[PDB]
């Protein structure tokens, strides 16, 4: 009775579906309260969207609209299961918590017929995922109603929603709100459209979380400080760092491997799909429209997390050199510039390479996934060009030291111009009232043509830069081909394999540039690191 | 900014180079873009004579590029030497009251800044626009060519992109000064304490100061916060549209051209 | 400036931070009766539809288990006689529930399961038209439209009558039905600083209206200038007559109670006036007039006013004239 | 100690030794119209259930006694045809009662019972039905969860306003929806001795709220603070600052009635301050602020206090020092 089942399972998505109508109808026609596992809820609920996805694909390989209903279902029940739970969030009650817990042990009661029917006789395992979906929702419920009052004694007991981050005025709400907003940054709508027709100011603007103040930051890095000192430097304050930004880096660092994964997968259902025609492929492309947005997603939480980690760093570290600065000695003009350069580009350095250290990590495996997959696209033509490649990003660094050097000579003279300028406009009447002007026009023009000259080398090797980096995209796909066929043995190239190289390639470029810059600003940081050491032990 | 202060920019340097310019970055998208077309006809199978074509565009395509690379360095250059010039020149025949009237720091911080700034960004960064924008005009062209229906598609999300453009930068641009400001008092007031250290260690003063710099501190870093969040929300919306037609375009290529066109080279660029 | 009530009536002030503890919802039906009516109407229908797509389920599915819904003929009656497909067994459910009864398929004494579903349905069915027809009952009373009815003069004139200065304000009817003990509470807010220090953004505070005997409440027939008269006890007697037109913010407000004649409901209206919005000495033009066997009311002379030679000077200043006066 | 009503709003005095005489069921349906939604709507399937089986079985009795319940061919035609059992009889009495009207089983015009049968069943189903929908209006009349989103502030505070000793509680509104016309009512209880010897367990008198030249009610758009001088002659005008804190009994209770917009039911709200609660010499936090272009409330402020430098005296010396001073 397969058909039996399958309407089984239809019904108590249309319980649901049907009670939230009124209920979201209410709400549609500021204290945000939080509960444990939404962030689980989320996850899990968006493995659900993952499942669903997969069995409306099932669906079309057997066709019988009866058979593949039952997605069709689940997927607007758990989109619902989402409005409710944002109902809740917004207002919390103890009853539609309990109308979630009979849909999930109606529909976990439906899926175990489903098994046991499937046992007794690619069904199997998307419905043993969609089992254990439910069940760990479930006990996410049960949770719930073990934490504060579903049924439990008389009083919940309840939080007394966040005043950190809900009461007197506040703008910047990121820890704050549902963690799809955490994702998708959907709550700053509001802020832009407000700010398009207001000019923004710090009256218009926010205040910062207690999540994030000087305070904070410099309270967790001097605890850190204090158990590293009182075991007792350079590598002790970096480990002091280290401890105390702790999980936000590296929790920040897995989103951005996970991502590159997601990214190195994605020509390869393109090359799946290519070949599939020329010889399923609907089922590929929703998969890789579905990979490109959490890839990216992925990607971008990343970078929010890390940029957040290092704004934190700042903070903290110029409040403590703040703090070093009332306790210092009066015998030690060069230190206060010294000081304040320590502060201007010095930390600045430090913050940067803060933001750059997860792709430090996540650089390496990137670059090993993409010459594995690679080799196995294009056979042993593929390393040669897997070479060549890689071989622009030392060459690259060495253009941008060149850069620097340059550039440290044209400031010199700059510098020079500015001071042979300031005096005549300041002797103005002076100047004027003899007309020497030409002649002193005469000379900083003299300097004019010296800055001319050391900008040209300097443009040249950006002229370099910028032709290397639309270069190797060509030569690699040139080299590689032309080594490939005509060369080696003659085989015949599928659209779907020099396509696959062309995607790879692209998505290999483009982080190979980036590893200069970090190695740079790493080397960077570490000197100025080893600076502030100096400084603030004194 | 209007197109006024850039028609000027681009005019100092000249008719010379303003085609030499232009027509040369045409031509090498056009390069980019018609050696991955060959390649498509390349694939299904003369094959000598294909490679052999093949390396002949690989071989412009680069030559293309140093032209155009050595063409940017080349102008910026000359536009440099002549804007500088000119405001020299300007700047020498003003009347007293005139000098007398304008502060100093407005009319030597031109000279400081602006002419630096311009050397130093300009140029690099005007070449990126350009090849970015030569780049996405030449990919919205092939993957309309390989699928003509999925043009069509594309023209309504693109005027979403327009929506997308002007609440971005009307604020992009605000917070950007916003964080300038906070940048200026925090630094100076540092160096206020480090002169004056004696005498703010014997009022026993250090307490307020602390508060204050607490303040100046957090007013620095709810700006670069702001800023950063606005950068992630444009990356994100724009980033789902990018995604939404490449599922378009897939979804058009595996129908149109399989089961009516069944032609192959086709998808491949369109995906890709 | 800020504005506390607007002139339609409507209240101003935005609230913010509010602590949800959920009776926002927990007004299942007072919440909803207050909505629209296309808001109200949209989710009666879909109060109506979801409980039919429900049984009409729950019934395609009963009468496929059974068997009955596979075609055969002999060796069983269907527990519901001549039933096909989905779409005839949603007619049954609509035929069943709103209570049409068709009659074309039936429902036997074969299958006491479908008689459980028969009794739950009903009773379901009549639960919910039950409360679906009181709420649009108890919505129909809405009668603040009959607040909209009423009107006010745009801005009101002061003057001085009996020796003594007067601010008066014009009222209205717009329809025959009359409205039940309407009271006036007038109250005035200001931006007040106690001599303890104490500074409140905004302070209420009831100035009189001046009647017979006392009383707090009026007749209204004809539209009837209220009528109050400011002493040095009054709380606007300090103000100046040349510091209200541009600088001040003083806003006076009129509340006006009353139950209307058919529904019985007790509804109200609320107006403000702004410092910019008053005047000084003036009067307002007759407005009844003896015609031809009755007393004809024109509202075009409504909001007009005529220039009066009255003495221009500060409450204060003009009780401390009258000390010398 | 034992508390006179509880913060919720309830009362909490339990009674005992009631003379039931029965009124208490004589209010048939004004006593289940005050019950929960569960025992409501138990009852009313409850009625239906009853009067559905009721007359099912008077049913079935009369078509067994007529004989037409005999299965039989020809000689009669049956009082209601095509009736076989009691389900059959059962889905014919629910079929005729609550008027679906299947029509599979027709009553016939050979027998006039029947038709008895039918002419009582259908009016007492409609005036059952009749009874079940007015009463069940009558409840989503319960205005009472509008009496539930008014809020008070936990504790009370007194100060020094205009060089008297002054009381200061807040009160504010939950929703957009007004209160037409709402009365303070603010009464103190105490055990208390009359100088007759005689000694009350209990003792409610009423202490004024001040508002302008008269008038028990106020109006309500913010949160107000109501405002009451306590003088000579007030009763609560003789108690000391020190021991009310700990020892002292003496519960301050505030009645707010008015009634809803919408409904137009007269609800109202009751709260009692304990000698424990209140607490001296403190001032509240300003809630309104001028925002963008309105006035913002917040309520996260809405209990809070700041410390005020007041003098910490009796009322009856700091009267006798105000006579001093
Ligand atoms: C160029 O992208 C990348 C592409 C790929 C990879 Cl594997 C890494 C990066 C990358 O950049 N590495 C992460 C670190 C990072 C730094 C800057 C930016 S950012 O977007 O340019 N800037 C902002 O977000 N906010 C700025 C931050 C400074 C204060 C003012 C606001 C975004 C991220
Ligand atoms: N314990 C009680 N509980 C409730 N109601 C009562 C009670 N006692 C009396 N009543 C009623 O309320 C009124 C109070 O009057 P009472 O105290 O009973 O004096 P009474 O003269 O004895 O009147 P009775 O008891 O009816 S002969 C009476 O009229 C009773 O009907
Ligand atoms: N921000 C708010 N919005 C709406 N209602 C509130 C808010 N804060 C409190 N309430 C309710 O109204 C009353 C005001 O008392 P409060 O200012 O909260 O003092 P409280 O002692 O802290 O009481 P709590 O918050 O319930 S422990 C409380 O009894 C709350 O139930």
């Amino acid at each position: 009775n397969g058909c039996f089942v399958d309407a089984l399972n239809v019904v108590p998505h249309v319980f649901l579906l049907f009670i939230t109508f009124p209920i979201l109808f209410i709400g549609w026609g500021s204290t945000w309260l939080h509960f444990p596992g939404h962030n689980l809820r989320w996850i899990l609920t968006f493995i659900l969207l993952f499942v669903l996805v997969c069995e409306i694909a099932e669906g079309i390989l057997s066709d019988h609209l009866h058979l593949y209903m039952p997605a069709g279902m689940a997927f607007m029940a758990a989109i619902t299961s989402v409005v409710y739970y944002h109902n809740i969030e917004t207002s919390n009650f103890p009853k539609l918590l309990i109308a979630l817990l009979i849909y999930w042990t109606l529909a976990f009661i439906t899926k175990t017929i489903k098994f046991v029917k499937f046992y007794d006789h690619l069904r199997f395992c998307l419905t043993g995922l969609l089992v254990i979906l439910y069940g760990m929702l479930l006990l996410v419920e049960v949770n719930v109603i073990r934490v504060r009052r579903y049924i439990f004694f008389k009083t919940p007991r309840e939080v007394k929603p966040p005043e950190d981050l809900q009461d007197l005025g506040v703008r910047f709400l990121q820890p704050f709100v549902n963690l799809l907003s955490k994702g998708t940054y959907w709550w700053m709508n509001a802020f832009i459209k407000t700010a398009h027709k207001k000019p923004i100011d710090l009256r218009a603007i926010g205040k910062l979380p207690i999540a994030m103040r000087a305070l904070t930051n410099y309270q967790r890095l001097c605890v850190a400080f204090d158990a590293q000192a009182r075991k007792d430097g350079a590598r002790a304050i970096w480990r002091a760092l280290c401890h105390a930004f702790g999980r936000r880096l590296i929790l920040s660092s897995t989103f951005r491997i996970l991502a590159d994964l997601l990214g190195f997968a994605g020509p390869l259902c393109i090359f799946g799909i290519v070949d599939h025609l020329g010889k399923n492929a609907y089922v590929l492309a929703v998969l890789l429209f579905l990979a490109l947005l959490l890839q990216r997603t992925f990607l971008q939480a990343s970078y929010y997390v890390a940029i957040e980690t290092g704004i934190n760093l700042r903070g903290a570290i110029q409040t403590k050199i703040y703090n070093k600065i009332m306790h210092l000695s009066t015998s030690n003009e060069m230190t206060a510039g010294q000081i304040c350069n320590l502060v201007a580009i010095d930390t600045n350095q430090l913050m940067w390479f803060f933001f750059l250290c997860p792709n430090l990590w996540a650089m390496p495996v990137q670059i090993i996934v993409g010459v594995i997959l690679l080799y196995y696209i294009l056979g042993v033509s593929a390393l040669i060009g897997a070479a060549v490649i890689i071989l622009l990003a030392p060459v690259q660094y060495f253009v941008a030291t060149k850069l620097s050097q340059a550039q440290r000579s044209t400031l010199e003279h700059s510098n020079e111009r500015l001071k042979q300028t300031n005096e005549m406009l300041r002797g103005m009447k002076l100047l004027k009232l003899y007309a020497w002007e030409s002649i002193f026009c005469s000379r900083v023009e003299v300097t004019r043509r010296k800055e001319m000259t050391s900008l040209r080398a300097f443009a040249v090797y950006t002229s370099i830069s910028i032709f290397m980096n639309t270069a190797i995209p060509i030569a690699a796909v040139l080299i590689t081909f032309v080594g490939h066929v005509s060369f080696f043995k003659e085989s015949d190239l599928s659209p779907s394999v020099a396509f696959a190289s062309l995607s790879l390639f692209h998505i290999l470029v483009t982080p190979l540039f980036l590893l200069s810059s970090v190695v740079r600003s790493t080397v960077k940081a570490l000197v100025s690191v080893q600076k502030l050491s100096e400084f603030l032990s004194s | 900014i209007p197109w006024r202060a850039c028609t000027k920019y681009l005019s100092s340097a000249g008719i010379l180079l303003l085609s030499l310019l232009v027509f040369s970055q045409l031509l090498k998208h056009m390069v980019l873009v018609a050696i991955d077309y060959w390649l498509a006809k390349w694939t299904d199978s003369d094959q000598s004579v294909y490679a052999m074509v093949f390396t002949l565009l690989c071989s412009l395509g680069i030559v293309l590029c140093l032209v155009t690379s050595v063409t940017v360095e080349w102008t910026g250059l000359k536009v440099a030497k002549r804007l500088h010039r000119s405001l020299l020149n300007r700047i020498i025949l003003a009347p007293m009251r005139f000098f007398e009237t304008t502060p100093l720091g407005s009319i030597l911080n031109r000279f400081s800044s602006d002419c630096n700034t311009i050397d130093q960004h300009i140029p690099s960064t005007l070449e990126c626009l350009s090849r970015s924008t030569l780049l996405c005009v030449s990919a919205l062209t092939v993957i309309s060519y390989v699928t003509p229906v999925f043009l069509v598609a594309l023209l309504p999300l693109a005027v979403v992109c327009y929506f997308i453009q002007k609440y971005f930068r009307v604020a992009s641009r605000d917070l950007q000064q916003l964080d300038d400001t906070t940048q200026l008092p925090l630094l100076s007031h540092f160096a206020e304490t480090v002169e004056g250290l004696t005498t703010i260690r014997a009022f026993r003063y250090e307490a307020r100061f602390q508060q204050k710099l607490l303040e100046y501190t957090d007013s620095n870093n709810i700006a670069s916060l702001f800023l950063t969040a606005a950068n992630r929300w444009l990356e994100v919306r724009m980033e789902y549209i990018g995604a939404c037609v490449v599922l378009i375009a897939a979804a058009t290529s595996i129908s149109n051209s399989l089961h009516r066109e069944l032609s192959a080279g086709l998808v491949g660029l369109g995906l890709t | 400036r800020a504005r506390f009530v607007s002139k339609k009536g409507n209240c101003n002030v935005a609230h913010k931070n509010i602590r949800e503890q959920g009776r926002f919802l927990q007004d299942v039906f007072t919440t909803l009766v207050d909505l629209k009516w296309p808001h109200t109407l949209l989710i009666f229908t879909m109060s109506f539809l979801c409980s039919w797509l429900l049984f009409a389920m729950v019934w395609w599915l009963i009468a496929f288990a059974h068997g009955d819904l596979a075609p055969g003929e002999g060796t069983n009656v269907p527990c519901v006689t001549s039933i096909h497909s989905f779409s005839s067994a949603f007619l049954f459910s609509i035929e069943v529930q709103v209570t049409i009864g068709f009659g074309g398929r039936m429902v036997t004494e074969e299958c006491p399961l479908a008689i459980l579903i028969l009794i739950v349905q009903n009773i379901v069915g009549l639960m919910i038209n039950a409360i679906m027809l009181g709420c649009i009952f108890m919505k129909t009373a809405q009668a603040h439209r009959r607040a909209e009815t009423l009107i006010f003069s745009k801005h009101a004139v002061i003057t001085l009558r009996h020796g003594r200065l007067c601010f008066m304000l014009r009222v209205g009817d717009l329809r025959k039905s009359m409205i039940i003990s309407a009271t006036i509470h007038m109250q005035v807010v200001r931006k007040t600083t106690s001599p303890e220090g104490e500074v409140v953004p905004l302070h209420q505070v009831d100035i009189p209206m001046e009647n017979g005997v006392g009383g707090n409440g009026i007749f209204l027939v004809a539209p009837l200038i209220i009528y109050h008269v400011i002493d040095s006890n009054s709380p606007l007697y300090d103000l100046a007559p040349s510091d209200l037109h541009h600088h001040q913010d003083l806003e006076i407000i009129v509340i006006l109670e009353g139950v209307v004649e058919t529904t019985g409901i007790t509804t109200q209206a609320r107006t403000s006036y702004l410092a910019d919005e008053i005047l000084w000495g003036q009067r307002f033009v007759p407005i009844v007039a003896e015609e031809d066997g009755r007393y004809s009311v024109d509202y075009s002379k409504f909001g007009n006013t005529i220039k009066v030679p009255t003495p221009l000077c500060t409450a204060r200043q003009l009780d401390e004239d009258r000390s010398l006066l």
